[PDB]
């Protein structure tokens, strides 16, 4: 029962929602972390080659 | 002595894309000794040049034959034995981009040099070791002298 | 801690540089040696970058309860 009812709750609420982005560092929104991640693994593999 | 490269040169065809300026020509020239390839711009007004002309080329990192790297700023009055006094054509320079080698290369044969002298473009290609010393932000002084 | 952010809010720097040019405009002690130009608009950069600002900024939180901030505690930067 516990095993199952663990994996039942949401992917937790957004970062911006629980951490006010003024105080806490690195409070990016979903469609911008995807952007920085896009470019991270898209440039490094580019530049090395 | 700081000859970063040297070669003799004669031209094959001057402008293969029309005459579309006033003070410049877009040279297409090839070496004989090594299978290099020079694309260069040369002011024909104050240095007339033709098709069948031959000239020796060098590319130094300093014009002193003491090989010291002391350069603040060209001071016009000074005179002492420099490598220019045997040539006929000077140009200051800057190399800004080297293309030909993408990845961890198993045989870097074709590598190109991209130089533009304050606005006149220059493209030279070749091997990948002869054409070394050529970092980024790498001042060179083109020199040249028409040879018979 | 503070539920504001140590960082330079442009309105703060702007308005309080106005306040400090007012300060040295009127009768006010000259902290930084006035190296020429009497105008504290040209010496305001000197004031700030030398951090001669004991000014108390009363950042007001949603209603009533405030904060006080001396401008050095921020992230004044280029």
């Amino acid at each position: 029962r516990r095993k199952y009812q663990k994996k039942a709750a949401a992917c937790p609420d957004p970062s911006l929602s629980v951490w006010r982005p003024d105080i806490y560092f690195a409070s990016v929104s979903e469609t911008f972390e995807t952007k920085v991640d896009d470019y991270s693994q898209e440039w490094a593999a580019q530049t090395e080659k | 002595a700081g000859i970063l490269f040297e070669d003799i040169f004669d031209v094959k065809d001057i402008d293969p894309e029309g005459k579309k300026f006033d003070r410049v020509s877009r040279l297409h020239c090839e070496s004989e000794s090594f299978k290099m390839d020079l694309i260069l711009d040369v002011n024909i007004q104050i240095y007339p040049v033709d098709l069948g002309d031959k000239f020796r080329l060098v590319i130094a990192s300093t014009l002193y034959e003491d090989g010291t790297l002391d350069d603040g700023e060209y001071n016009p009055t000074d005179d002492r034995p420099s490598r220019a006094d045997q040539f006929e054509y000077v140009m200051y320079g800057k190399v800004y981009r080297i293309e030909g080698d993408e990845t961890s290369t198993e045989a870097a044969t074709r590598l190109s040099a991209y130089v533009s002298y304050g606005g006149l473009l220059m493209r030279l290609q070749g091997d990948a070791n002869n054409l070394h010393g050529f970092e980024v932000d790498s001042r060179v002084y083109l020199l040249m002298k028409k040879l018979a | 801690k503070r539920i504001t952010t140590p960082y330079m809010t442009k309105y703060e720097r702007a308005r309080v540089l106005g306040t400090r040019a007012l300060q040295i405009a009127m009768c006010a002690p000259v902290m930084v040696e006035l190296e020429g130009e009497t105008d504290p608009l040209l010496i305001a950069m000197k004031e700030l970058k030398a951090r001669k600002i004991p000014i108390i900024i009363r950042r007001y939180l949603p209603d009533g309860s405030y904060e006080d901030w001396g401008v050095d505690e921020l992230i004044i930067t280029d």
